[PDB]
C-alpha cells in the first residue's frame, strides 16, 4: 500500500494505490483506500484494513453528529484530535495509519496518524509499504507553491514510484482533490497503467462437461 | 532527539531538532518538538511521540481550566502536573519532558521531568539522545544570567553538537524564547550550524 | 483418552464407552459410566479432562430435566443437540473451557426415527450414521465405512460395533477396561449386559 | 543470529510434450518487499541438451547449478565424451542435493530435455533430493496458483464428455508446443495478478531434438 | 494451531450476466482425519446467500446469528434484507468481536430485488469488506481457488455457462488441498429461481 | 500416506497410495512410495521422501556388490540389516524413514521387516506405516487369512489402502499394487483412487454414507 | 556466526550509455554514534573497476586487503599484468560472490552487500550485488540498504530498461545520482553528507571524485510549521 | 610410522620375503586334513624337541573359529595367533551383521585376504 | 513402559518380558521377544529406548560369544554382568548414550548357583532375588517382599510371576499384550511353552 497526501496553493490532493494483500497474495486488485470522513474531509489508510476502515467511519459517524449539534462545517483538527484520541486509547492495537486531508473554514490541512496515536503535520506525507520509493519522489520534485495541477501530478507519481517499486503497492492510482472554495474532488482510476493483457485462450467449458449427481430448485420465498 | 531548555537574565529558551525516526528511516524531518502548554510554559518533548504529544494535550487542557478559575498558573504547577501524570502512568509511559517557562515574580524556570516521574529545578536541563554527547561541553559552558544573544549561542553550538554525533537527532534547529516581552520562535537551518 | 463410540442403525441408537478411569500410573476403576440419560429417550455419552466431563454432563442433565417438568414435554434430540452445542460454543470462548467431548443419542418420537449427534468442545455438531471422539475413530472409521447399512438390525449393528471394539483392544497401545453399551429406541434406553 | 538462508520469489514451470520439453520462469528477484531486479534468469542450459531451474533461495540455486554443470563437464572427461542422459542427470543431482541433506539448498529444483527415447521430460526435486520423473510441475513461489490450472487444461482433470454425464472421461489429446506454450504464459500472467512476487519478464527455455531453443515475453511491472 | 485450518473447507463466488454463482465443498474434519462428507458451508438468507469457511462452531454460530438478525430486520423493516445491506451487517458483526474474533471466512452473494444487479463481497475474520466484482474466494485452497479464478473467469458468462467455469474452479481447486472436498454443492442464482446442483468429485 | 505389506501363502502383497503434502497444500497425487530395490527387494517409502529413496537404492547398490563377492542372493535378513545398521549410525541427527524391506528367498519364504530411523527392525506379517495407517490395519486384520487366493490377496491390500486414502486427508492420489513371489515381484498396476472408490462402492456396498 | 559492530550505509549505482557511475558516503556509524567521518567505501581496484561496500567495516577492511592481494598476485609472472590480462570487473566480482558464498556457507559471514562496478575490456558495462548471504544479481540500477528502497526508485526512472542505458547520458545519469543522495541524506538516520563518487568511463577511464558534499537542501519550508495538528504559535 | 617395502619384486620376478615365508612354513610341523563323505579331520604332528611339557596348558595345532569351522596351520606360531583372533572376530562380525554363520569358504578368504595384504604393506 | 522382571528361586532364574512393540499410536508387534542367549548358560533381558535396546544386546551377545571361543570357556554370570555394567557405565558418557535397561539371568555351572541382575542404563548394578526396570517394581515388588522365599521351587516361583502379571494387566494403563518367560538352569535355557 501507497498513499501520499501534497498540499497545493489552494487546498490539498491525496491520493492512494488500489491494491490489498494477504500475504504474498493479492485479493483486491482495486480497492479503495481513499475514505471519507466529511464532505471535504477524507483519508487514506494503511495498516488493518479492517481498522482503517472501523476507524474512519467511526470518527465519520462522530463527526457528523458534531456538526449537526454545532451548526457548523467539520474541522480537520477535530478529525485529528479525536482519531488520535481513540488510536492512543488502544496502544497500538488499532492498527490503522493514516493520511488525513481536508478544507474547512479554518484553512486547507494536512495530517499523518499513527496506530499509537502519535501525528504529524507537513505538506507532504507519505505512508504505507511504498511509503519509501514515495518519499523520494516527494523529496526530489515537491516545491512551495504547487498549482492544483502540479500537485496532482506529483502526488499521482509518488504513488507510481510505489506502484511499480513495492511489492505491496499495485494497480491503480487513486486521487481525491479537495479545494477550498469547491466541491471535493473524487477521482476513482485516475491512472489505470496496469492493465491485463487478453489471454491465449478462452477457456469457456463445452456444457454437460461437468458431472452432477443432484439437482433441486431452491426456495427462496416463505 | 536532542533537546534542552536554558534559563537567562531576561527569561528562558527552549531548543531542539526537528528530527523524529522510526528505526533508521527518518519518519520525519521538520518536527516541531517545542510544545505550548500555556502562553509562557512550553515543554520540551522527547520518548514516545504518542506519549508525549498525549500528554501535552492533557496539560494544556488542565493548565487552561486551571487559568479560567485561578488565573495563570506557576511554571511550577505546569511541572506538577507533568509529574504527576507521568508518575503515577510510570508503567505505561516512555517520556522524558522538559518544562520551561516565565513569571514577573519568577523569571525564568526549568524543569525536567525523566522516565521516572521524578521533578528536577535546573538551571538548564538537556535530554534526548542526543543529549549524552554534550554533557560536557554543557557543563563547561553554562553561565548563569547570560544574555539572550549569548544563550541563543549556547544552545546552538550544544545541539550542533548532539545533531553531529546522534543519528537520532538532527534537521533543523528550533528555539522558542521566553521574556517578559513574550513569545519569540527562532530557526536555524543545516548549512548554517553544521559549519560552527 | 477413553473410548466414545456411537451408531445409529435402523430404528435405535447404540452407544459404546470405555469403562477405565486411570488417573497418573494406576488404573482406578474399571466400570465406569460414561453416560447421563438427559431424557427417556435421549442419552448422552462423554470423554476428556477430568472434573469438565462429569460436571459438563450433569448441567446438561439438570438443563434437560428442567424443561421436561416446565413443558410436560419432551425435546427432540435435534433440539437437545442444539441446545448443548451453543452452551460448548459459550464455554470455548470463557475464561475456562470444559473440554469434553461428547455423542448424543436419542430416538425421536415424533418423526420416529433414531438419530446420533457428535460434539466436540468447540461447538463442532454434526448428524451422523457413526460417529466417535479421540483416536477411537482412526481404528475403527474403516471397519464402519465398509460393513455399515443404514437398514441394519441392532443385533447386526452390535455385531459390527463388537468387531470394532476387537480392532481397538489389537491396535491401541491403552488398555481401556472394555466398554460398558447402551441402546437408546422406541422403548427409551436400556444396557446391553453382556459385552465381554 | 545470522540466518543463512533468504527467499529471492520466483516461479518456474516444466512441461513435458511428446517430444518436446519447455521449462520457463519469471525474470524477476526480490527480497521481501523490493524488487532486486527485473531481469534476472534462472532457467539455464546446461548442455547435452538439458535445461534446469533452481528456484528458492538464490544463492544455493546458483551454487546448485555451477555444481551441475561442472559435473556435466566432468562426466564428459572421465567417460570419451558420452553424452549425460536426463535420467543419469536426474540421478546425479540427487546426489548432489542429498550431499547436504544437514544443510541443505533451500532449492526447488526442476530439470528438462529428451529421454533416451525422443520422448519429452520433466524432473523435480526435493530441496534435500527426492526425485521423480512428471508430466508438468511448477515450482516456487506461484506454485500453488498454477499447479490446479495445469491439472484441468493439461491432464483434463474433471472434465467429462457433455450428455455423458461422467461416464466417459474426456479424453487425452496431446498437446503440440505452441498449444503448450500458450497455457504457460496464460499460467504466467495469471499468477503475475494474483501473486506478488511474480512478473516483469517469462522465459521460456525450449528443448527438441533440434537443441535448445529461449522465448522470452513481458509480464506486468507491480 | 491455525484455527482457520482445523476443520478445512472452501467457498468460491462468481458474477455472470444477470447472475451470481456460490460454491462450497462438503468437508469437515479434525486435521487429518475427515469426519463429515455432508457439511455445507452455504446458507441462505431470504435471497441472500452467505457462504462461510473457516471454523466449524464459528460458522455454524454465524449462521444462527444472521438467521436470528435477519429475522428481525425482515420483521422491523417489512422487506427481506438486500446483499449490499447484509454485506454491512455482516462486516459490522464481525468487527464486534474485533478483539476475540470469529475465525472464519465469509462470502455474500445476491441479486439486488430492486436494482437487479448481481452482487458478491469477502470479508475477513474482522469485517473488512472485498468488494470485488468478479469473484471471491476463501478458506485453505483460497490460493488454488485464485489461480484457477483468475484464469477461467471471463465476465458476462451465461448461467449455463458460469456453472461450468464456477464448478470447475472449485472442483480442481479442492483436488489440490488436503482439507477441502468430499462433495461439493453449486448455486446457481437468478432473479426468478435458484438451483442448486451437487456435484461428483474424487472422495479422497 | 499409507504403505502396508502382508505376507500370505503366495508370498507378499506390497500396497501403498501416492499423496505428498507440504502443509495442506498438495503437492502430488502421483508419487512412487514404493522402491524398487531389486527385482526381488521391494522397500516402501514413509517419513522422509529422499531419505527413503535415497538409502533403500544405496541399499540396492550393497546388495548387489553382495551377490557378487558371495555368488548369492542376499538374504532378507540380512539386506534389512544393512539399512537398519547404516540408519542407527545417524541416530539424532534428523533422518526420517518409515518402510518394509520386503522379499522372497528360498531360506526364508516370504519375509516382512519393518525398519525406522530410530533403528527399529521387526520382522513381522502385517505392518501398515504412515498418517493413514490406522485406516488400513482396520481392514487388514479382519480379512486377513493365510491361505488368501492370489487374487484376493491382491484385493484386500488395494482395498486398505482405498479405506485409507477415503478417510486421511494426507493419503490418496492413487494405489500401487505389488506381488512378491519368490521368482522376484510383479507389479500389478497403478489404479486412481478417484475411479476406485465409485466402482469399490457400487460393486462391494459399502462406503453407506456417500452419495454417488 | 557474528554481528556488525561499526557500519557503512547505502551503496548506490547505475550504468548508463558509454559506463557505470557508483556512489557511497563517508561514514562508519557505530549504533546511533556516527563515529567517524572519513571513511571511505568505494573502493577502486585498478583503473576499470570500482568495488563500492556496505555493512561492517572490519570485514570492508579486510575485503578491501584481499583486493590489494588479489591485484599483487595478478602481477606475478604474467607480463599482460596491464594488457590482456589485467584484472577484469567480473574476475574480481566472480572472486569476492566466491568468498562471500563460502564464508557464509561456514556460518560465518562477512557482513557486508558489495557492488561491483566497472567497464570490461570490450567496452562491456558491468555492473553487480553480492551480500552476506552470497546471493548476487544484476540490473541497470542496484542499491544497498536504504538505497534499495529510496535509490532505486529515483535511479529507476531515468534507467527502467535495458534500452534506456545507451540513451542516457553521463550527465543525466551523474545527476541522478547525486540527487539520490541528497534524497538518502534527508531520509536515512545514519547517513552523512559528505560522499564519493567514480564514474568508470570506457573512454575516460577511472574518474574518481572525493568530498562531495549534498548541497541545494530545501529546508526553509520547516519555519512554517508549528505544533503536532492543533497548536497555532 | 615405518612404512619400508619389505615385501618388494627381485629381477626374476620373484618376492622373496613372500618366498622366505614358505619356508617358515616347510620348518614347522606337519599337518594335515583329510575329507571324509561326512565329515573331515584334521591330524597334526606333535614336536618332540623337548619333553617336561605341561600337555594341558600348551596351545593346540587346531583352533576352533567358530563352532562350525576349525583353523590348523603350519609355521611360525606367534604368527598363527594373530592370524586366529582376526578370523574369530570376523566370524562373529559376520553373524552379527548378516544373523548367519561364516560359511568355510567365506572364512578362508577372509584370511588369505589378511596374508595377501601383509605382502604389499 | 515395557515390562521387565526377573526372579531367581532355589536352583533356577526366571525372566518375563512384555511381548507388545508400541510406535506412537499403533501396536506393530505382540509377538516380540526382549531376551539375547549370551552363553549357554546365561540370559539378558532388555528394555528401553526403540533402536538402542537391540543394537546393544547383540553388540553384547558378539562380545561374549567371542570370549567364550577364544577360550573355550563360558565366562561367570557375575563376569558377564561386570563386562556389560562397564560396557553401561562408558556409554552414558559417551556423545550418544545407549539408553536401555538390562537384567541378567544366569546359572553359575562352577558354584551350581543362579543369579541375577539389575543394570540400568548408566551403569548402576545391583545383584537380586528379583527385580524389575522402569514401573514394572512399582506395582510388583510389594507382591514378592510378600510371597518370595529363596527356597523356592521353579513352579512356586512361576505362580509368584503369574500373580506379579495379573497386578500389571489390571492396574497398569498400558496393554503390553501378555509376557515371555523364560527359565535358566544348570540344563541352560528354556522358554515356558505357554503362560497366562
Ligand atoms: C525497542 O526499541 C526500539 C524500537 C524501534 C522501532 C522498531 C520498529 C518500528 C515500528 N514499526 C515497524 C514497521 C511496521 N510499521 C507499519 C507501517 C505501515 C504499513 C504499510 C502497509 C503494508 C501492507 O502490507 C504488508 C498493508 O497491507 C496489508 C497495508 O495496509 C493497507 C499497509 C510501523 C511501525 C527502533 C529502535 O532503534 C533502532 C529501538 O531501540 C532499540
Ligand atoms: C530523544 O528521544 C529518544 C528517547 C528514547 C528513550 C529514552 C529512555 C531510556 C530508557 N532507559 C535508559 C536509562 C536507564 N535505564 C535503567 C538503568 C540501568 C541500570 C540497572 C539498575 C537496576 C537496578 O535495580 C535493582 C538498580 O538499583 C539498585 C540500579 O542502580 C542504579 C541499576 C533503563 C531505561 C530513545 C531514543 O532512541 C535511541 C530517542 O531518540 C529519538
Ligand atoms: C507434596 O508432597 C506430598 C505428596 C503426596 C502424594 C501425591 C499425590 C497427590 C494427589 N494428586 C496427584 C495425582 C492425582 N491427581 C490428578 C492427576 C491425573 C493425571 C492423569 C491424566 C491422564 C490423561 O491421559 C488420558 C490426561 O489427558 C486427558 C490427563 O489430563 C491432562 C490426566 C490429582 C491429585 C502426599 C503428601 O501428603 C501430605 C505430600 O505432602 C507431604
Ligand atoms: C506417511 O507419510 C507421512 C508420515 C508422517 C510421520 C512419519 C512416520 C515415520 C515413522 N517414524 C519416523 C519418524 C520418527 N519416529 C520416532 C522419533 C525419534 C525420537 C528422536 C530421539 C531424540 C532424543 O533426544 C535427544 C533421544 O534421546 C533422549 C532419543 O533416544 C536416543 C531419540 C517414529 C517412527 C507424517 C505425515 O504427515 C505430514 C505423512 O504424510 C505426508
Amino acid at each position: 500500500t501507497t498513499i501520499v497526501g501534497v498540499k497545493f496553493n489552494n487546498g490539498v490532493v491525496i491520493a492512494a494505490d488500489t491494491r490489498s494483500t494477504q500475504g504474498p497474495i493479492v485479493a483486491d486488485k482495486n480497492c479503495a483506500k481513499l475514505h471519507r470522513i466529511s464532505p471535504k474531509i477524507w483519508c487514506a489508510g494503511a495498516g488493518t484494513a479492517a481498522d482503517t476502515e472501523a476507524v474512519t467511519q467511526l470518527i465519520g459517524s462522530n463527526i457528523e453528529l458534531h456538526s449537526l449539534y454545532t451548526s457548523r462545517e467539520p474541522r480537520v483538527v477535530s478529525a485529528l484530535q479525536m482519531l488520535k484520541q481513540h488510536l492512543f486509547k488502544y496502544q497500538g492495537h488499532i492498527g490503522a495509519y493514516l493520511i488525513v486531508a481536508g478544507v474547512d473554514p479554518t484553512g486547507s490541512h494536512l495530517f499523518s496518524i499513527h496506530a499509537h496515536g502519535s501525528t504529524d503535520v507537513g505538506y507532504y506525507l507519505s505512508l504505507g509499504s511504498g511509503s519509501l520509493a514515495a518519499m523520494a519522489v516527494l523529496e526530489s520534485h515537491w516545491k512551495q507553491d504547487l498549482t492544483k495541477e502540479e500537485a496532482i501530478k506529483l502526488a499521482s507519481d509518488a504513488i507510481q514510484a510505489g506502484i511499480w517499486n513495492d511489492l505491496g503497492s499495485g494497480s491503480n492510482v487513486d486521487v481525491c482533490v479537495m479545494e477550498i472554495g469547491k466541491d471535493a474532488e473524487y477521482l476513482r482510476n485516475y491512472l489505470t497503467p496496469n492493465v491485463r493483457e487478453e489471454k491465449q485462450k478462452s477457456y469457456k467449458f463445452p456444457r454437460g462437461t461437468t458431472a452432477v449427481l443432484k439437482e433441486s430448485i431452491v426456495n427462496i420465498c416463505d | 532527539t536532542s533537546i534542552m531548555a536554558v534559563t537567562f537574565k531576561d527569561g528562558v529558551i527552549l531548543g531542539a531538532d526537528s528530527r523524529t525516526t522510526t528505526g533508521a528511516y527518518i519518519a520525519n524531518r521538520v518536527t516541531d518538538k517545542l510544545t505550548r502548554v500555556h502562553d509562557k510554559i512550553w515543554c520540551c518533548r522527547s520518548g514516545s511521540a504518542a506519549d508525549t504529544q498525549a500528554i501535552a494535550d492533557i496539560v494544556q487542557y488542565h493548565l487552561e481550566l486551571y487559568t479560567s478559575q485561578y488565573g495563570t498558573p506557576s511554571t511550577e504547577t505546569a511541572a506538577s502536573v507533568f509529574k504527576e501524570l507521568c508518575y503515577e502512568n510510570k508503567d505505561n509511559l516512555t517520556a522524558g519532558i522538559i518544562v520551561a517557562g516565565y513569571d514577573d515574580k519568577n523569571k525564568g524556570e526549568v524543569y525536567t521531568i525523566p522516565l521516572g516521574g521524578s521533578v528536577h529545578k535546573l538551571p538548564y536541563a538537556i535530554a534526548g539522545s542526543g543529549s549524552t554527547f554534550i554533557y560536557g561541553y554543557c557543563d563547561k559552558n553554562f553561565r548563569e544570567n547570560m544574555s539572550k544573544e549569548e544563550t541563543v549561542d549556547f544552545i546552538k553550538h550544544s545541539l550542533s553538537q548532539a545533531i553531529k554525533w546522534d543519528g537520532s537527532s538532527g534537521g533543523v534547529i528550533r528555539m522558542v524564547v521566553l521574556t517578559a516581552a513574550g513569545v519569540e520562535r527562532l530557526i536555524f537551518y543545516p548549512d548554517e550550524y553544521e559549519q560552527l | 483418552m477413553d473410548i466414545i463410540l456411537g451408531i445409529r442403525v435402523q430404528d435405535s441408537v447404540i452407544l459404546a464407552s470405555s469403562k477405565a478411569v486411570t488417573r497418573g500410573i494406576s488404573v482406578l476403576k474399571d466400570s465406569d459410566d460414561k453416560t447421563r440419560q438427559l431424557s427417556p429417550h435421549t442419552l448422552m455419552s462423554f470423554a476428556g479432562e477430568a472434573g469438565d466431563t462429569v460436571q459438563f454432563a450433569e448441567y446438561i442433565q439438570a438443563n434437560i430435566q428442567l424443561y421436561s417438568i416446565r413443558e410436560d414435554y419432551e425435546l427432540s434430540p435435534q433440539a437437545v443437540s442444539s441446545f448443548v452445542r451453543q452452551e460448548l460454543a459459550k464455554s470455548i470462548r470463557s475464561r475456562r473451557p470444559y473440554q469434553v467431548n461428547v455423542l448424543i443419542g436419542g430416538y425421536d418420537k415424533k418423526k420416529n426415527k433414531p438419530e446420533l449427534y457428535q460434539i466436540d468442545y468447540l461447538g463442532t455438531k454434526v448428524e451422523l450414521p457413526y460417529g466417535a471422539h479421540g483416536y477411537s475413530g482412526f481404528y475403527t472409521f474403516s471397519l464402519l465405512d465398509h460393513h455399515y447399512r443404514p437398514d441394519m438390525t441392532t443385533e447386526e449393528g452390535l455385531d459390527l460395533l463388537k468387531l470394532c471394539v476387537q480392532e481397538l483392544e489389537k491396535r491401541m497401545p491403552m488398555d481401556f477396561k472394555g466398554v460398558i453399551v447402551k441402546i437408546v429406541d422406541k422403548d427409551g434406553i436400556r444396557q446391553v449386559d453382556d459385552f465381554q | 543470529q545470522f540466518n543463512p538462508y533468504g527467499d529471492n520469489g520466483g516461479t518456474i514451470l516444466g512441461i513435458a510434450g511428446e517430444d518436446f520439453a519447455v521449462l520457463a520462469g519469471d525474470t524477476r528477484n526480490i527480497t521481501d518487499y523490493s524488487i532486486n531486479s527485473r531481469y534476472e534468469p534462472k532457467v539455464f542450459d546446461c548442455g547435452d541438451n538439458i535445461v534446469m531451474s533452481a528456484n528458492g533461495f538464490a544463492a544455493d540455486g546458483d551454487a546448485l547449478v555451477k555444481r551441475f554443470k561442472n559435473s556435466v563437464k566432468w562426466y564428459h572427461f572421465d567417460h570419451n565424451d558420452k553424452k549425460l542422459s536426463i535420467n543419469s542427470a536426474a540421478r546425479n543431482i540427487q546426489h548432489l542435493l542429498y550431499g547436504k541433506r544437514f544443510f541443505p539448498y533451500y532449492v526447488h529444483t526442476i530439470i528438462a530435455g529428451l529421454d533416451e527415447d525422443g520422448k519429452g521430460a520433466v524432473y523435480s526435486f526435493d530441496p534435500v533430493g527426492s526425485y521423480e520423473r512428471e508430466q508438468c510441475r511448477a515450482g516456487g513461489a506461484a506454485a500453488s496458483l498454477i499447479m490446479p490450472f495445469l491439472d484441468n487444461q493439461v491432464n483434463f482433470k474433471n472434465q467429462y464428455e457433455p450428455g455423458t454425464n461422467g461416464k466417459v472421461k474426456k479424453p487425452l489429446k496431446y498437446l503440440s508446443v505452441e498449444e503448450v506454450i500458450k497455457l504457460v504464459r496464460d499460467s504466467f500472467t495469471s499468477a503475475t495478478e494474483r501473486h506478488i512476487q511474480v512478473g516483469d519478464g517469462l522465459e521460456i527455455l525450449i528443448v527438441t531434438k533440434d537443441g535448445v531453443r529461449k522465448e522470452f515475453y513481458e509480464l506486468k511491472r507491480d | 494451531s491455525d484455527p482457520s485450518s482445523i476443520n478445512g473447507g472452501i467457498v468460491v463466488a462468481m458474477t455472470g450476466k444477470d447472475c451470481v454463482a456460490i460454491a462450497c465443498d462438503l468437508r469437515l474434519g479434525s486435521q487429518s482425519l475427515g469426519v463429515s462428507n455432508k457439511f455445507e458451508k452455504i446458507f441462505h438468507y431470504g435471497h441472500v446467500f452467505l457462504g462461510i469457511t473457516g471454523l466449524a462452531t464459528d460458522v455454524t454460530t454465524l449462521n444462527e446469528m444472521f438467521r436470528y438478525k435477519t429475522n428481525l430486520y425482515k420483521l422491523k423493516e417489512e422487506r427481506a434484507i438486500e446483499p449490499e445491506t447484509f454485506t454491512q451487517l455482516v462486516s459490522s458483526s464481525l468487527y464486534e468481536r474485533r478483539f476475540g474474533p470469529y475465525f472464519v471466512g465469509p462470502v455474500v452473494a445476491g441479486i439486488n430485488s430492486k436494482s437487479g444487479k448481481p452482487f458478491i463481497a469477502g470479508f475477513d475474520l474482522i469485517g473488512c469488506i472485498d468488494e470485488a466484482k468478479d469473484f471471491i474466494v476463501s478458506g485453505t485452497a483460497s490460493d488454488q481457488l485464485f489461480g484457477m479464478c483468475e484464469s477461467l473467469y471471463e465476465p458476462n458468462l451465461e448461467p449455463e455457462d458460469l456453472f461450468e467455469t464456477i464448478s470447475q474452479a472449485l472442483l480442481n481447486a479442492a483436488d489440490r488441498d488436503a482439507l477441502s472436498g468430499w462433495g461439493a454443492v453449486v448455486y446457481i442464482i437468478k432473479k426468478d429461481e435458484v438451483v442448486k446442483r451437487y456435484l461428483k468429485m474424487r472422495q479422497d | 500416506t499409507t504403505t502396508l505389506a502382508f505376507r500370505f501363502q503366495g508370498g507378499i502383497i506390497v500396497a501403498v497410495d501416492s499423496r505428498a503434502t507440504a502443509g495442506n497444500w498438495v503437492a502430488s497425487q502421483t508419487v512412487k512410495r514404493v522402491i524398487e530395490i531389486n527385482p526381488f527387494l521391494l522397500g516402501t517409502m514413509a517419513g522422509g521422501a529422499a531419505d527413503c529413496q535415497f538409502w533403500e537404492t544405496w541399499l540396492g547398490s550393497q546388495c548387489r556388490l553382495h551377490e557378487l563377492r558371495e555368488k548369492e542372493r542376499i538374504s532378507v535378513a540380512a539386506a534389512s540389516k544393512i539399512l537398519s545398521n547404516l540408519v542407527y549410525q545417524y541416530k539424532g541427527a534428523g533422518l526420517s524413514m518409515g518402510t518394509m524391506i520386503c522379499g522372497y528367498t528360498r531360506k526364508e519364504g516370504p519375509t516382512i521387516y519393518y525398519v525406522d530411523s530410530d533403528g527399529t527392525r521387526l520382522k513381522g506379517d502385517i505392518f501398515c506405516v504412515g498418517s493413514g495407517q490406522t485406516f488400513a490395519y482396520g481392514v487388514l486384520d479382519s480379512n486377513y487369512k493365510w491361505d488368501l487366493s492370489v487374487e484376493d490377496a491382491l484385493y484386500l491390500g488395494k482395498r486398505s489402502i482405498l479405506a485409507a486414502a477415503h478417510r486421511d486427508a494426507y493419503s490418496g492420489g492413487s494405489v500401487n499394487l505389488y506381488h512378491v513371489t519368490e521368482d522376484g515381484w510383479i507389479y500389478h498396476g497403478n489404479h486412481d483412487v478417484g475411479e476406485l472408490f465409485w466402482k469399490v462402492k457400487e460393486e462391494e456396498g459399502s462406503f453407506n454414507n456417500v452419495i454417488g | 556466526t557474528q554481528q556488525p559492530i561499526v557500519t557503512g550505509t547505502s551503496v548506490i549505482s547505475m550504468k548508463y550509455d558509454n559506463g557505470v557511475i557508483i556512489a557511497a558516503d563517508n561514514l562508519g556509524s557505530y549504533g546511533s554514534l556516527l563515529r567517524f567521518n572519513g571513511v571511505e567505501r568505494l573502493i577502486p581496484v585498478g583503473d576499470n573497476t570500482v568495488v563500492g561496500i556496505s555493512g561492517d567495516i572490519s570485514d570492508m577492511q579486510h575485503i578491501e586487503r584481499l583486493l590489494k592481494d588479489l591485484v599483487t598476485e595478478n602481477a606475478y609472472d604474467n607480463p599482460l599484468a596491464d594488457a590482456e590480462e589485467a584484472l577484469e570487473p567480473s574476475y574480481i566480482f566472480e572472486y569476492l560472490a566466491t568468498v562471500m558464498y563460502q564464508r557464509r556457507s561456514k556460518m560465518n559471514p562477512l557482513w557486508n552487500a558489495i557492488i561491483v562496478a566497472g567497464v570490461q575490456s570490450n567496452g562491456d558495462q558491468f555492473l553487480r550485488y553480492v551480500n552476506l548471504l552470497g546471493v548476487t544479481y544484476s540490473s541497470p540500477t542496484l542499491a544497498t540498504g536504504f538505497g534499495a528502497h529510496m535509490a532505486n526508485p529515483l535511479l529507476r526512472k531515468v534507467v527502467d530498461r535495458e534500452s534506456d542505458i545507451p540513451k542516457t547520458t553521463v550527465q543525466v545519469a551523474e545527476e541522478a545520482i547525486v540527487n539520490a543522495m541528497r534524497v538518502l541524506y534527508y531520509r536515512d538516520a545514519r547517513s552523512s553528507r559528505n560522499f564519493s563518487l567514480a564514474i568508470i568511463d570506457k573512454n575516460t577511464g577511472l574518474t574518481f571524485k572525493k568530498n562531495l558534499q549534498v548541497e541545494n537542501m530545501k529546508w526553509d519550508f520547516a519555519k512554517d510549521i508549528k505544533g503536532y495538528g492543533t497548536q497555532k504559535i | 610410522g615405518y612404512d619400508r617395502a619389505l615385501s618388494i619384486f627381485s629381477p626374476d620376478g620373484h618376492i622373496f620375503q613372500v618366498e622366505y615365508a614358505l619356508e617358515a612354513v616347510k620348518r614347522g610341523t606337519c599337518a594335515v586334513g583329510v575329507k571324509g563323505k561326512n565329515c573331515v579331520v584334521l591330524g597334526c604332528e606333535r614336536r618332540s624337541t623337548l619333553k617336561l611339557q605341561d600337555t594341558r596348558i600348551t596351545p593346540s595345532k587346531v583352533s576352533k573359529i567358530d563352532s562350525h569351522v576349525v583353523l590348523s596351520f603350519s609355521g611360525l606360531n606367534a604368527d598363527s595367533r594373530i592370524l586366529i583372533e582376526k578370523a574369530r572376530v570376523e566370524a562373529q562380525s559376520h553373524r552379527l551383521t548378516l544373523e548367519d554363520p561364516v560359511t568355510v569358504e567365506y572364512l578362508t578368504r577372509y584370511v588369505a585376504g589378511v596374508q595377501q595384504r601383509y605382502t604389499q604393506s
